[PDB]
């Protein structure tokens, strides 16, 4: 969602100051869930990854 | 002309060269290089050893 690993952390450390950075937040997690599920489905090993 | 009987039955027994067996598929463990932790300079405690 244009978020890097540092940008994801700063959005977490907000006192619910989420106007529409939630769109960046949920898109970042959506792709992350896709990548993890793809690795699990392929049964890729931790060494290869 | 086509080597058949008067009724149309073929006169030569055919062959097909049976497909070559099932296939074996194996999986293996994969390992990668792994490092260790480092050590920093230590603080001087106020108490004895």
């Amino acid at each position: 969602g244009g978020l890097d690993i540092a940008g994801f952390m700063t959005l977490v450390l907000k006192e619910s100051l989420n106007a529409n950075e939630t769109t960046q937040l949920v898109q970042f997690c959506h792709v992350m869930a896709q990548l993890s599920l793809s690795v699990q489905t392929l049964r890729l090993s931790e060494a290869e990854l | 002309r086509h080597n058949l009987s008067i009724d149309g039955q073929p006169l030569s027994l055919a062959i097909y060269a049976e497909p070559t067996d099932p296939k074996a598929l194996l999986t293996s463990m994969v390992q990668a290089s792994q490092g260790g932790s480092a050590v920093l300079p230590g603080t001087l405690s106020l108490y004895r050893f």
